[PDB]
Parts: C-alpha cells; structure tokens; sequence
C-alpha cells in the first residue's frame, strides 16, 4: 500500500523512496494521503511527518514539507511534529518546521507547548521568541 | 536507584521463564500464558553498586495484551525471540518500533535495547546467530545474547548487561 510504504520509509529515513513516493503521488498515479496516520502498533496515529521528526530524518521532513505535508497535524498524544522535534532536541528540524509556519502555540494532550517539552536551551529560547510573536 | 526494565516478545518465546530463572533460579516445562503486564523487583549488583531492577513481564498473546502506558519511564527494553521459531525473530522490528513511539525516549537512537535469542538448548534451530547479530548491530549495536532459560545459559550474563545499560540510561 502506498501509504504504508510512505509511513515505513519516513520512519526509517529512506529519503529517495520517500521522494519517489511523493513525485508519484503528485501525478495521481497512486491513491495516497500525504497526511495519512498509521494503523500498526508500529505507527498508530502518527503521520509520516511525525515519524520523520521524532526520528530525526531531515531530508524526509524537507521533502514532505516541500510536497505540501500539513505542518500542524496531531497524533493521539496531541503532539505536532514540532513537539516531537523539540522534544528530541532537533534544532535544524525545529527551524525547518518554523520555515513552514508551524504553530508554536498548540498545546498537547498533557498541557504542554513545543517550547515546554524541549531540553535544548537553543530550542527553548528560539521557540520563546516565535511564540511571543505568534501569540 | 530504581531501574525499570520491560521484557517484550511474542507468545511462548520464554519471557516469563527467563525472568523466573533469573529471579528464583526456577524453570517449568509447563506453559502458563502471561496476562497483561506486571512486575517484580530484584536487587542486582552492577559493578560495585547495588541497584533495584523493576522487571516487567508482559503478555505475548494479543487477547491478553492491555495498554502500553506502563512503557513510560523504562530504562531498558529487552526483546526476546525463540531461535526455533523464526517468525518470533521477524516481529522484533515492530516490537522495537512500538516501544520507541509509545515510550517516547528523548534519544530514541541511543535508548538501550537488549535482544535475547532464547531456547538454544532445543533441536531444530531456525534463526542463525549471524542473522540476529547483524540486525542487532544495524540498530546502533544492540547487545545480543543467546540464552536457555531451561538450562540457565547466559541468563545472568544477559541481565548483567541489561542492568548496567539501564543504570547508565537512568543516570
Ligand atoms: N527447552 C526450553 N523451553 C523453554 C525455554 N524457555 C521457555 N521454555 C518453554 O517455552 C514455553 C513458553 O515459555 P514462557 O516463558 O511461558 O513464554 P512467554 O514468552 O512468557 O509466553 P507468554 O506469556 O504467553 O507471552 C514454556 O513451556 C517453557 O517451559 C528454554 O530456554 N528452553
Ligand atoms: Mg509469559
């Protein structure tokens, strides 16, 4: 299935197979939702963007965003991809998500914003400035 | 110092037997399936520090599996398969993946896994040592142990690395 393929390759950071999958979806050769959520125990409720942000696959995140992946999708915990990238201290992915106008004020199911879940000071301070402005 | 260790794997691979061999030096040929998830606690020596391991034993049968909320806080995840049942090795990727997204460690690439290939005392082995080692090494060098819960082979050695890596992770 094209969506199961998308979730598999995004989680594992196989950038070329992701790119091939998206350029093929762009031409309607396959039925595939770029914002699909997983149904396996291995990805339940997660988008390909979620998976690639949590596991730190920068190139997959770029290709997904450039191809129009919704930046503000939520998983069953109420986390956005920004939350996942902030949580794991991925500065360069946090920047890339801000470049695509990620909402920094979204509060997850446990009452925390992306700024509030990071341990990287450079990420916390940077999300403080944007959230100051966005709010 | 409380260390939280989760034991995952398909039904019948020997999770409960490895835990009972380690904790009570006992083994039973009779099979009694685990329901849900529960733990015991065991004092263990890591180098020269005495620590407490909270060891969670889990249901391999889907009908007895409950939620995975208890994954949170784990300091180490043990993946068990049966070397005579090759599909129990094939499920290891999804066991590990579900642990990572549900437990959500901050550093998923370095979170400590340990893989036990159990039942090396049986005839009709199907999973090659080299195959299991190559998969473990490809996941950022997961330590791999071959064990027999029945004959008590490498059980103590495995849980010594489990405790050492959980202690490092907890600290
Ligand atoms: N020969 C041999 N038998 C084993 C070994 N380990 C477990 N067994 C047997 O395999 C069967 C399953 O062992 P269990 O420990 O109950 O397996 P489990 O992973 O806890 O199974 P579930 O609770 O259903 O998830 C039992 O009959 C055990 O006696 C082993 O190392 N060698
Ligand atoms: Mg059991």
């Amino acid at each position: 299935s094209a969506e199961q393929q998308l979730l598999h390759h995004a989680r594992n950071g196989n950038a070329e197979e992701v790119r091939q999958l998206l350029e093929t979806m762009a031409r309607n050769e396959v039925i595939a939702d770029i914002n699909c959520k997983g149904r396996s125990k291995s990805n339940l409720g997660w988008t390909p963007l979620h998976l690639a942000c949590y596991f730190g696959h920068r190139q997959v995140v770029q290709d997904l965003l450039k191809a129009g992946a919704e930046v503000n999708v939520l998983n069953d915990m109420g986390d956005t991809p920004l939350h996942r990238a902030a949580f794991t201290g991925r500065k360069e992915l946090v920047m890339l998500l801000l470049e695509y106008n990620a909402d920094t004020t979204i509060v997850n199911g446990s009452g925390q914003t992306a700024k509030e879940v990071t341990h990287a000071e450079e990420i916390r301070s940077m999300l403080e400035a944007v959230e100051r402005t966005q709010q | 110092v409380l260390l939280k260790v989760i034991i995952l794997g398909d039904s019948g691979v020997g999770k409960t037997s490895l835990m009972n061999q380690y904790v009570n030096k006992k083994f039973s040929n009779q099979y009694k399936a685990t329901i849900g998830a529960d733990f015991l606690t065991k004092e263990v020596m890591v180098d020269d520090r005495l620590v407490t391991m909270q060891i969670w034993d889990t249901a391999g049968l889907e009908r007895f599996q409950s939620g995975v909320a208890f994954y949170r806080g784990a300091d180490c995840c043990v993946l068990v398969f049966d070397v005579t049942a090759p599909n129990t090795f094939k499920t290891l990727d999804s066991w590990r993946d579900e642990f990572l997204i549900q437990a959500s460690p901050r550093d998923p690439e370095n979170f400590p896994f340990v893989v036990l290939g159990n039942k090396i005392d049986l005839e009709n082995r199907q999973v090659a040592t080299k195959r299991a080692q190559a998969w473990c090494y490809s996941k950022n060098n997961i330590p791999y142990f071959e064990t027999s819960a029945k004959e008590a082979i490498n059980v103590e050695q495995a849980f010594q690395t489990i405790a050492r890596n959980a202690l490092k992770q907890e600290t």
